[PDB]
């Protein structure tokens, strides 16, 4: 029984560490436009001002 | 692109174009003539106007070499306007171009004039005069009577004509 005790206790701290090292990881991953930055209006690519728009200004 | 700013001096390229490009007349007229030409011009070479934007836009950035074609084809078709007013309305067109540089090129100072001109210009070049983007609820104000803009001296030579057509009954 104290085997068994001590074996569980050393289970939930294996436990323990394998979360914290999945939280430190997670942490690092690059995340999207929509969720770093904005989530509704998700395009990066501006479109500048409309006064006098000239055909031909807009470039992929 | 902003105007030039302290000091500038202005210069003149003596090159001719590259042989390569086949050669296109100019338009002639100065800016008076082509603003009272400017309905006509647009409703004879709307497609060619939008079809040299559209190849300006489709090229990305290298438009002014890559449209030179539908560019031509844009001027030819204003030269061709032009030269049919010259061949058959000349003399109501000089009066609107004459008006306007008396008014500022402000259309309301030569509203009779121009009245004459579209006259002259729907019947024989089968051009009309249409302002686009409006409601069948509004009215185009070159067609109001009684507006309450109207220049400070009604052109002379404009008003006799304009009397003499209502007279023989064209307008």
């Amino acid at each position: 029984d104290i085997l068994n005790e001590e074996a569980k206790i050393v289970q939930a701290l294996n436990n323990q560490r394998e979360l914290t090292i999945k939280m430190h990881e997670l942490k690092r991953e690059e995340k999207d436009y929509a969720h770093s930055y904005s989530p509704l209006f998700s395009d990066p690519v501006p479109q500048g001002g409309s006064i006098g728009k000239a055909p031909g200004s807009s470039r992929e | 692109p902003r105007e030039a700013a302290a000091h500038w001096v202005p210069f003149e390229d003596k090159a001719n174009m590259p042989d390569n490009v086949p050669d296109v007349v100019e338009v002639g007229a100065t800016s008076a003539p082509l603003l009272s030409a400017s309905y006509f011009i647009g409703a004879k070479c709307k497609p060619y106007n939008d079809d040299f934007m559209l190849c300006r836009e489709e090229s990305q950035g290298s438009g002014a070499i890559d449209c030179l074609k539908e560019g031509r084809r844009v001027t030819r078709c204003a030269v061709s306007v032009i030269e049919d007013i010259n061949k058959s309305c000349l003399d109501e067109f000089r009066l609107h171009w004459q008006c306007l540089e008396q008014n500022n090129h402000q259309l309301s100072g030569c509203r009779k004039a121009e009245a004459l001109l579209n006259k002259c210009v729907f019947t024989k070049l089968n051009l009309e005069k249409k302002i686009p983007g409006l409601r069948p609820d509004e009215e185009p104000v070159f067609l109001k009577k009684d507006p309450w803009i109207k220049p400070a001296v009604d052109d002379f030579k404009s008003v006799r004509a304009y009397a003499e057509a209502k007279k023989n009954g064209t307008l």
